[PDB]
RNA sequence: CGCGGGGUGGAGCAGCCUGGUAGCUCGUCGGGCUCAUAACCCGAAGGUCGUCGGUUCAAAUCCGGCCCCCGCAACCA
RNA sequence: GGCGACACACGUGCUACAAUGCCCACUACAAAGCGAUGCCACCCGGCAACGGGGAGCUAAUCGCAAAAAGGUGGGCCCAGUUCGGAUUGGGGUCUGCAACCCGACCCCAUGAAGCCGGAAUCGCUAGUAAUCGCGGAUCAGCCAUGCCGCGGUGAAUACG
RNA sequence: CGCCUCCUAAAAGGUAACGGAGGCGCCCAAAGGUCCCCUCAGGCGGGACGGAAAUCCGCCGGAGAGCGCAAGGGUAGAAGG
């Protein structure tokens, strides 16, 4: 869900890069 | 012993993740087992596993001595 | 009782069920396969008696996990009470620790509401 | 009689290395290990079941040797207990079936406890006898996940013909009895 | 926490204060208002007050709280619970 | 030391007879409706049963002493 | 230092309780805005936050920029789970004189309540509701899930 | 108001008062017969859940346990299991 931050999902609800949501 | 009560023991083949063998008596003629004595952390002498720290937590917090001398 | 003390439920595939391990999350459990040679999708209960002890060497000597992580994770916020620094006051009387307010929401760590009698208005 | 790898250990390491710790001047003053008793104080098969048979059956698998139950001395009104109920299983292991199973209880039982580090070592009799409790039976390698259906541990009795402690934790140590401290 | 390409704070202020005891053999009564100052081993064995906005705490300082802040261990806030 | 009855959540009453299970109405507290209150609606908490002692595996319940509180009786002389 | 307290109580919201869903990879289609100790292409270090290089743009030109839901392919198979992401341990990053009280982000681990919510109660009549993402003001940073805007997909129903 | 136990009852028996205290009006198909075997309570030390007290082990322990229910007598060289 989007509050889990270690997901492609979460990342884009707070707007945020990782490993989890790289560019 | 009283008869028809009792499971026969037999011999007995205990296999461990090890490799290791034991030939002992049980109910079972072959039984496999994750984790024997032959190589348990406790049991194998210190063997210090995963945790070779005490700790070194926290004195060891050095990097660094840059507040100038 | 397979790796380490744990039964890692079968039927599920291998990388979901060493998760059920205190200490392996998804991303560790993306680790221990690869670097083993297991296919991340095989079925636990497909899995050879000689990958069960690879799988399981590598998972067990790698990190620390179950009891001793818990040991550890109670050695320190042990030691956090111990020195009476703020986060060991707040470990303590049961309140959080990482600057959330508890003037309302906290309730994970303090648990049911208990309610109390309020002051009253004027007939 | 027949070969047990702990029984002949007994005799051909523990023995001689006993007579030069302690001087024994008889054969017969040197500690001997005398009987192995396994109790499962269940008490949750009160009433609410005849558990005690799957429970007995699986203290079958692990010692070759059927239990006996053990009924309520006094009745206990705190304790829902009627004088008379079975409230446990009790199995006294002597000669070779205590070799084997003092063997594999060292050999794979022990060691699958989880977070073990050793026996106590305070828990010797006073006398030269000791007790441990365990509180799973699938820590035994006859009991599998699959077979079992409820969690049941259990006190274990190893009596000596050791006079001291001292002599005693001499004895299980050199057997193998892994001591915490 | 702070970024370790910069150095561990201690606002120089207080960390005179310290090598001064050690160099002429401590120990005084050592009273700051750096909350923020990291304990820093060079203060072990020593007693530090504390300002928590009111008072000025004493704390003695033990090598297993090192890597802590000075405020941590003067709380800003007296509970006791409610009536 | 004439004979009865009674003592249990805050109030008033079950439960005792027949030992194992504390209950009902109001009240009290949190929410709701109302502009607000009451009523009303939704939730919740509070009694180790006057007391000491005994019997029993187990006592509010059964037995004995004490405390307290109402009721009856006290006739022929 | 406090405005961030916490036996409690209420309002407004975010995130969800899953399969019309979740996850990874591939691949499309916006609008309105902002941008000279500003926005940062691309490049190497790093699992990542970021760091170091380093073009272009005083901006219908260069940049923020990837829009997301969607479309395709594959994985999960009804579990308190590959649902959910609170709480907590450790390790870092960055702005800042300074992140103890009291920052945001990233990574390993931890993985709570929650199975659709009592009495009661809110909004919306059409490109509306619902859902998807995007930007700006404030601003060193930011507790923004708030506000002011922007388009994407797109219903149900009105007897009275 | 009949029955049982203890005391009063003055070391045989018996012995009164509106003298001091309790109990009975059942029960058991084994709680009966016999044979064979077994020995308690409690104290302390030891043992997962497990507590003052469940079950287990050692040591001590002549009977203070138990013997359906009052009391007394009796009793493990059993009447107890
Ligand atoms: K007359
Ligand atoms: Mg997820
Ligand atoms: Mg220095
Ligand atoms: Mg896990
Ligand atoms: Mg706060
Ligand atoms: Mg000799
Ligand atoms: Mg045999
Ligand atoms: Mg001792
Ligand atoms: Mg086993
Ligand atoms: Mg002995
Ligand atoms: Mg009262
Ligand atoms: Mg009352
Ligand atoms: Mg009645
Ligand atoms: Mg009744
Ligand atoms: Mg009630
Ligand atoms: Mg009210
Ligand atoms: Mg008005
Ligand atoms: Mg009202
Ligand atoms: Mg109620
Ligand atoms: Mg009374
Ligand atoms: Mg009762
Ligand atoms: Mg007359
Ligand atoms: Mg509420
Ligand atoms: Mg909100
Ligand atoms: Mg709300
Ligand atoms: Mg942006
Ligand atoms: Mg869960
Ligand atoms: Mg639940
Ligand atoms: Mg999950
Ligand atoms: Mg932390
Ligand atoms: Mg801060
Ligand atoms: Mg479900
Ligand atoms: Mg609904
Ligand atoms: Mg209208
Ligand atoms: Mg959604
Ligand atoms: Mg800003
Ligand atoms: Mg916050
Ligand atoms: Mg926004
Ligand atoms: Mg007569
Ligand atoms: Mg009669
Ligand atoms: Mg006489
Ligand atoms: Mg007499
Ligand atoms: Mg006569
Ligand atoms: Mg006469
Ligand atoms: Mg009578
Ligand atoms: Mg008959
Ligand atoms: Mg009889
Ligand atoms: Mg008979
Ligand atoms: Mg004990
Ligand atoms: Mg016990
Ligand atoms: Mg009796
Ligand atoms: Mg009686
Ligand atoms: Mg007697
Ligand atoms: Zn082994």
């Amino acid at each position: 869900g989007k509050g889990d931050r270690r997901t492609r999902r979460g990342k884009i609800w707070r707007g945020t890069y990782g490993k989890y949501r790289p560019r | 012993m009283k008869e028809g009560i009792h499971p026969k023991l037999v011999p007995a083949r205990i296999i461990c993740g090890c490799g290791n063998v034991i030939e002992t008596y049980s109910t079972k003629p072959e039984i496999y087992v994750e984790v024997c004595s032959k190589c348990h952390p406790f049991y194998t002498g210190q063997q210090r596993f995963v945790d070779t720290e005490g700790r070194v937590e926290r004195f060891q917090r050095r990097y660094g001595d840059s507040y100038r001398k | 009782a397979r790796i380490a003390g744990v039964e890692i439920p079968r039927n599920k595939r291998v990388d979901v069920a060493l998760t059920y391990i205190y200490g392996i999350g998804k991303a560790r459990a993306k680790e221990a396969l690869e670097k083993t040679g297991i296919n991340p999708a095989t079925r636990v209960k497909d899995l050879t008696e000689a990958e069960v002890v690879r799988l399981r060497e590598y998972v067990e000597n790698t990190w620390k996990l179950e009891g001793e992580l818990r040991a550890e994770v109670a050695a320190n916020i042990k030691r956090l009470m111990d020195i009476g620094c703020y986060r060991g006051l707040r470990h303590r009387r049961g309140l959080p620790v990482r600057g959330q307010r508890t003037r309302t929401n906290a309730r994970t760590r303090k648990g049911p509401r208990k309610t109390v009698a309020g002051k009253k208005k004027a007939p | 009689p027949l070969d047990v790898a702990l029984k002949r250990k007994y005799y051909e390491e523990v023995r001689p290395e006993l007579i030069r710790r302690f001087g024994y001047q008889n054969v017969w003053e040197v500690p001997r290990l005398e009987k192995v008793v396994i109790n499962q104080g269940l008490g949750e098969a009160k009433e609410d079941a005849r558990i005690l048979e799957k429970a007995a059956q699986e203290l079958a698998l692990i010692t070759g040797q059927k239990p006996a139950v053990t009924r309520a001395k006094k009745s206990i009104s705190n304790f829902k207990l009627r004088k008379g109920m079975p409230i446990g299983l009790r199995v006294t292991l002597r000669r070779d079936r205590m070799w084997i199973f003092l063997e594999k209880l060292l050999n794979v039982a022990l060691p699958r406890i989880r977070d073990f580090r050793g026996l106590n070592p305070n828990s010797f009799d006073g006398r030269g006898n000791y007790n441990l409790g365990l509180r799973e039976q699938l820590i035994f390698p006859e009991i599998t996940y699959d077979m079992v259906d409820a969690l049941r541990g259990m006190d274990i009795a190893v009596v000596t013909t050791a006079e001291t402690d001292e002599e005693a934790r001499a004895l299980l140590e050199l057997l193998g009895f892994p001591f915490r401290k | 926490p702070r970024s370790l390409k910069k150095g561990v704070f201690v606002d120089d202020h207080l960390l005179e204060k310290v090598l001064e005891l050690n160099a002429k053999g401590e120990k005084r009564l050592i009273k700051t208002w750096s909350r923020r100052s990291t304990i820093v081993p060079e203060m072990v064995g020593h007693t530090i007050a504390v300002y928590n906005g009111k008072q000025h705490v004493p704390v003695y300082i033990t090598e297993n709280m090192v890597g802590h802040k000075l405020g941590e261990f003067a709380p800003t806030r007296t509970y006791r619970g409610h009536g």
